DNA sequence: AATCTGGCCTGTCTTATAAGACAGGCCAGAT
DNA sequence: CGGTTTTTGTCTGGCTTCACACTTGATTTGCATCACTGTG
DNA sequence: CACAGTGATGCAAATCAAGTGTGAAGCCAGACAAAAACCC
């Protein structure tokens, strides 16, 4: 984006603010008026020469049950959590590395069935 | 051996693959038309007369004592010495195998033309189960006339066969059938040299001996290069056969025989494989005691019958094949030569 | 700066412009709904909607706010694949199309229309038959068979010039009764009757088959097959089921000439005319149909298992092919009829009183006798004792009358007395063959002026619905001189639009009582009319189709009920489609166009498929 | 001289535009 | 060339909502592949 | 160098479904000021 005159003034004003009252929360539709006022000769320069500057770096920045490996993971997860993509990655390769896999695959072929009706 | 043309008149569709030309004095005859006998020829036999390379097949009537045999694809055909005809097996219109056997002879001649007379001979005792593409021959042995049946093919047992392969074949078991017309027995000999079922081979009979050449074995799928002999003893007791194998046999299926002289017999057609026509002709010559079969001469084949997949014929029987391939369809289904020798 | 449309602007922008109606509205909430603005605005615009006749868009908006999802189950998608006859690969661009534009995949993708093909044709569910079936098999899971059923192919052998695939036949009608289930369920309740009732139920299967020509051969390697095919098809038409002493219509079909209905069985490319070849396919399943003959098949359905036992009534047959599959001799012959012995010259001389002496079972006989020749007789008498069955039958009909071929043939003969009026042949007996071109030609003419009705070579079922009726009588009349015969034709065409109904419709005793009744005694005033005033063309003679249609049509209606839902015109109508599935819904090749018609064809006749295309008329 | 055959053809027949059945004329070759 | 009318934004802390994290074995889709089609 | 199909096949390729704190995005509030079109 690129900043207004006003929309510095603002945003300094900001600035002090937090500065003055840092355990402060500023409500928004009050700061908007008195940071109006403020605006409403020689005060307003500094803002309008920086301005331009940002304008400048705005040009350089426009240029179904589930798988037998499902039904292992979810259980081994507590172990892991106890030692996402990373626990995955772990799960995985602990699941590959294991009549290992048969009970798991039971409980899925009696589960297909019920998927399928 | 000269290859000719030949023209066929209106009915030229009876004329199929499996047909059977019958010969009785000179007059040929010919049996086994396509579809069933419609009411222009009721018997299904024709007179079969080829006049300067023209054929024109005339219906042949029955006497009022014949069967009316159904039309017979690659039936077993014999010649029998009162001159007669045998038939058996042999596929009908309806692709059933008939067991049933029928004896052709000729009833009447009067005013050259011919009436038949068809005659159903009943068998029992060891009856070859319903056959096609098998061979049936005559043997003589001091004195005495047997007939020998050997070899084709028939559908699977009723207990094994099922409509999913319903039309599914298998070779008959090799037995040699011992068939005597006199009495309407027949009696089977299984034998150690014929181990593989064979059909589609051919069969020469010479007295007491019948020779089988060339075929194809339905397991094996093989066209055996193998010729065996067997003899047929026939003393006061129970007959003897007795087989040997001769090697030096030829290896052809379907192939066509004719006798050119007494003795002398010559062999063409047929298939050395399944895409290979047999080109070549044998020369077979008989012993008393020994059978010789010789190269010859190729004939002058056309184009045609080169590259044709398949062609099919039969014996007329005066040393002259008549011929059959498939022809141009839009015209006539099939196309005719006759070679002589 | 002119004001921009409101719907252009950026969301800041219509923000600024409507902050003066935003604020207004916030009031309305918290004063009359509790401060709910979503709820109000969402029901000013929906109102503000269909006051501009714009429903669509509301009822859409409706449907996201509630957010349920909108998609078709595969099974609803394949029936209208198969029902609107389109392509998979036609059907593939109106789904990916579909998915595209509405990012939704409405529609499914072709892998799963495919997978729910699977419960509807043959070979998917289990079923038993007690006593097993003779020579079949008893996998369960044979679906497309070759219909050459290890037929002999070998250089060798007969030559195999044809190509066919096939079902099995049971494995047909257990998946014909599976599509059927719950029609059958609603057949039970709306009978009052037990649901999980599982009695013996009885299945009566209308058989068809005819020959085709003119069917294209494709390029390409293959058998060089002929250019005609065969079908084989069955309908269901009725199920009873036994609750006590009475005999329950279950099921009955609404429509039983439908190409909707007939089953597609048997696809051969081969000529009916080709006996060899007919008998090798269609002997496989008359097998298979002579085993159910004699067992009760055993089927779960919903849950329950039920009993089914069947019976097959050949009546799809046009004359032609009976005569060939009951060894009967053309027609031509002598021998007219193929449900009695009578011949030619005695129907032209009694014309009504014959009864139904023909059956599978005695031809059957009469060809063993033919065969066997036990009195030795001549071939004359031989025949004339076996009344012509010369060939050995091979598959069973009912004696009965095709109504499609029964109203062609007779419409042909009327097209010749017609014309046989127009040159007076009533009085002037010879006639040149030029003489007769113009009588045709004159009547061609006249039916186009009066019946708007164009000459066609062959005769149609149309031409002959439209054909016989009075008000072409009165056309044709215009064209005769003698007014003594402007009666004979008139009374001639009101004895037979009198008889007609009743050899046509489906139930004669409810839809035609009067007519039905009166039978006997209108065919009995046509045969006298064909007789006195139509010697010129009746003497010594009379067609085929007029002696079925004058002596057996009562015999016939009391033993069955109808003839005019056994005709084949159902099956004639699955022609049709052979050929629209052939071009358009097969792979085009020749060794697959013949088991993707017939997988294809199966579907179209699935009323499962059927049921869901009648769902908005509930 | 005759006759009765029996084959060939054309035509009309079912049913229905390609085939099969059948009748009847046509004439040569036997009794 | 100001005078004047509307688009569009800044400013800020914190409100929700969402997709993205990676792995593993299935399902579900996308898509080119084959040898032919018919209008001539 | 015709061209758009005719349906099944089988191998990419994409999606799935779960575990949950990540930042990114849009949002609200008042007041005011950039830009960007229009009235001689
Ligand atoms: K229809
Ligand atoms: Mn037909
Ligand atoms: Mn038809
Ligand atoms: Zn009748």
């Amino acid at each position: 984006g690129k900043m207004s005159s006003y929309a510095f003034f603002v945003q300094t004003c900001r600035e002090e603010h937090k500065k003055k009252h840092p355990d402060a929360s500023v409500n928004f539709s009050e700061f908007s008026k008195k940071c109006s006022e403020r605006w409403k000769a020689k005060e307003k320069g500094k803002f309008e020469d920086m301005a331009k500057a940002d304008k400048a770096r705005y040009e350089r920045e426009m240029k179904r049950p589930p798988s037998a490996f499902f039904l292992f993971c979810s259980e081994y997860r507590p172990k892991i959590k106890g030692e996402i993509g990373d626990v995955a990655k772990k799960l995985g390769e602990m699941w590959n590395n294991t009549d290992d896999k048969q009970p798991y695959e039971k409980k899925a072929a009696k589960l297909k069935e019920k998927y399928e009706k | 051996v000269s290859l000719q043309m030949v023209t066929v008149g209106h009915n030229i569709a009876l004329i199929q693959p499996g047909f059977s030309l019958m010969n009785f004095d000179g007059q040929v005859f010919f049996f086994g038309q396509k579809g069933w006998p419609k009411r222009s020829c009721p018997t299904g036999v024709f007179h079969f007369d080829i006049k300067q390379n023209h054929l024109k097949l005339k219906p042949a009537i029955f006497s009022k004592d014949s069967c009316y045999l159904p039309p017979l694809r690659y039936p077993a055909t014999c010649s029998y010495k009162k001159h007669q005809y045998i038939i058996h097996g042999g596929k009908t219109p309806n692709n059933e195998l008939s067991d049933k056997i029928y004896i052709m002879s000729v009833a009447c001649k009067n005013n050259k033309k011919v009436t038949f007379r068809c005659t159903e001979k009943d068998l029992v005792g060891d009856v070859p189960e319903p056959r096609y593409g098998h061979s049936i021959d005559v043997v003589y042995s001091r004195g005495k006339s047997m007939g020998v049946l050997f070899g084709g093919r028939s559908y699977m047992p009723s207990t094994q066969r099922t409509t999913e392969k319903w039309n599914s074949v298998a070779d008959c078991l090799p037995h040699v059938f011992l068939i005597d017309f006199e009495f309407g027995c027949a009696t089977s000999y299984i034998l150690p040299e014929l181990q593989d079922g064979l059909s589609f081979h051919v069969s020469i009979a010479r007295n007491d001996t019948v020779y089988i050449l060339g075929g194809h074995s339905l397991a094996s799928n093989i066209r055996p290069a193998n010729l065996y002999r067997i003899r047929v003893d026939l003393p006061l007791g129970t007959p003897a056969v007795n087989c040997t194998v001769l090697p030096g046999g030829i290896s052809v299926s379907s192939a066509i025989l004719t006798q050119t002289n007494n003795d002398e017999f010559v062999i063409v057609g047929g298939y050395q494989l399944e895409n290979q026509k047999r080109m070549v002709c044998s020369l077979v010559s008989l012993g008393d005691n020994t059978i010789e079969i010789s190269e010859m001469e190729t004939p002058d084949w056309t184009s045609d019958i080169k590259h044709s997949k398949i062609w099919f014929g039969s014996n007329m029987g005066n040393g002259t094949i008549f011929l059959g391939i498939p022809g141009d369809n839009k015209s006539e289904a099939f196309y005719f030569y006759t070679l002589r020798c | 700066r002119p004001r921009q449309h409101l719907l252009s602007l950026t969301r800041r922008a219509q923000k600024h412009r409507l902050r003066e109606l935003k604020i207004q509205v916030k009031e309305f909430a918290d004063k009359e709904e509790g401060g709910d603005v979503k709820a109000v605005c969402l029901t000013l615009f929906l109102l503000a909607l269909r006051a501009r006749n714009e429903h669509r868009q509301a009822d859409e908006l409706e449907a996201i706010m509630q957010g349920r999802g909108s998609g078709l189950q595969p099974a609803v998608c394949l029936a209208i694949r198969v029902n609107t006859f389109l392509s998979c690969s036609q059907y593939h661009k109106m789904y990916r199309t579909v998915k595209a534009i509405t990012g939704r995949q409405i529609f499914q993708p072709l892998h799963a229309l495919r997978n729910a093909e699977k419960v509807l044709l043959p070979g998917y569910h289990p079923f038993e038959w007690q006593p097993p079936l003779k020579n079949v098999s008893s996998r369960t899971d044979v679906g497309i068979i070759d219909g050459l059923s290890g037929l002999a192919s070998s250089v060798d052998e007969y030559p195999v010039d044809t190509i066919a695939k096939r079902f099995r036949y049971d494995s047909a009608l257990v998946s014909a009764l599976m599509d059927m289930e719950e029609d059958i369920l609603e057949g039970m309740r709306s009978q009052d009757l037990d649901d999980y009732l599982n009695g013996p139920f009885t299945v009566v299967v209308k058989e068809s088959c005819d020959g085709m020509g003119d069917v294209s051969e494709k390029h390409g390697s293959g058998p060089a097959v002929p250019e005609k095919a065969v079908r084989f098809s069955f309908t269901v038409m009725r199920i009873t089921i036994e609750h006590g002493s009475q005999n329950v219509k279950v099921f009955e079909e609404p429509k039983p000439n439908s190409e909707l209905c007939c089953k597609p069985l048997c696809l051969m490319l081969a000529d009916e005319s080709d006996h060899e070849t007919l008998t090798a396919i269609l002997s496989p399943l008359i097998a298979e149909r002579e085993a159910m003959k004699s067992s009760e098949l055993t089927l779960e359905m919903g849950g329950i298992p039920r009993t089914f036992k069947f019976i097959f009534r050949g009546t799809g047959y046009d004359e032609k092919l009976v005569r060939e599959v009951e060894g009967l001799e053309a027609s031509g012959s002598v021998y007219i009829c193929t449900l009695c012995d009578t011949t030619r010259l005695e129907a032209s001389q009694n014309l009504v009183f014959h009864s139904i002496t023909r059956s599978h079972a005695e031809n059957l006989q009469r060809y063993e006798v033919w065969r066997s020749n036990p009195y030795h007789e001549s071939v004359e008498e031989l025949r004339d004792r076996v009344k012509g069955v010369s060939a050995k039958p091979f598959i069973e009909t009912v004696p009965s009358i095709d109504a499609l071929h029964c109203d062609i043939g007779n419409a042909a003969e009327f097209y010749k007395i017609f014309q046989l009026e127009i040159g007076e042949v009533y009085k002037h007996p010879n006639a040149s063959k030029e003489e007769r071109k113009r009588w045709q030609a004159t009547l061609d003419k006249h039916l186009r002026k009066r019946m708007n009705l164009k000459p066609i070579m062959r005769m149609n079922g149309n031409f002959a619905r439209k054909l016989m009726t009075q008000e072409t009588v009165d056309a044709v009349c215009e064209l005769i001189p003698s007014e003594e015969r402007h009666e004979a034709l008139r009374e001639l065409m009101d004895l037979y639009l009198k008889m007609k109904p009743v050899w046509r419709s489906s139930c004669p005793a409810k839809e035609c009582p009067e007519s039905l009744c009166q039978y006997s005694f209108n065919s009995q005033r046509f045969a006298e009319l064909l007789s006195t005033k139509f010697k010129y063309r009746y003497e010594g003679k009379i067609t085929n189709y007029f002696h079925k249609t004058l002596a057996h049509v009562p015999e016939i209606i009391e033993r069955d009920g109808s003839i005019g839902a056994w005709a084949s015109e159902g099956n004639e109508s699955g022609n049709k489609l052979f050929r629209r599935f052939r071009k358009m819904n097969a792979r085009q090749s020749k060794c697959y166009e013949m088991e993707d018609v017939l997988k294809h064809h199966w579907l179209y006749t699935s009323k499962y498929l059927q049921k869901f295309m009648n769902a908005h008329n509930a």
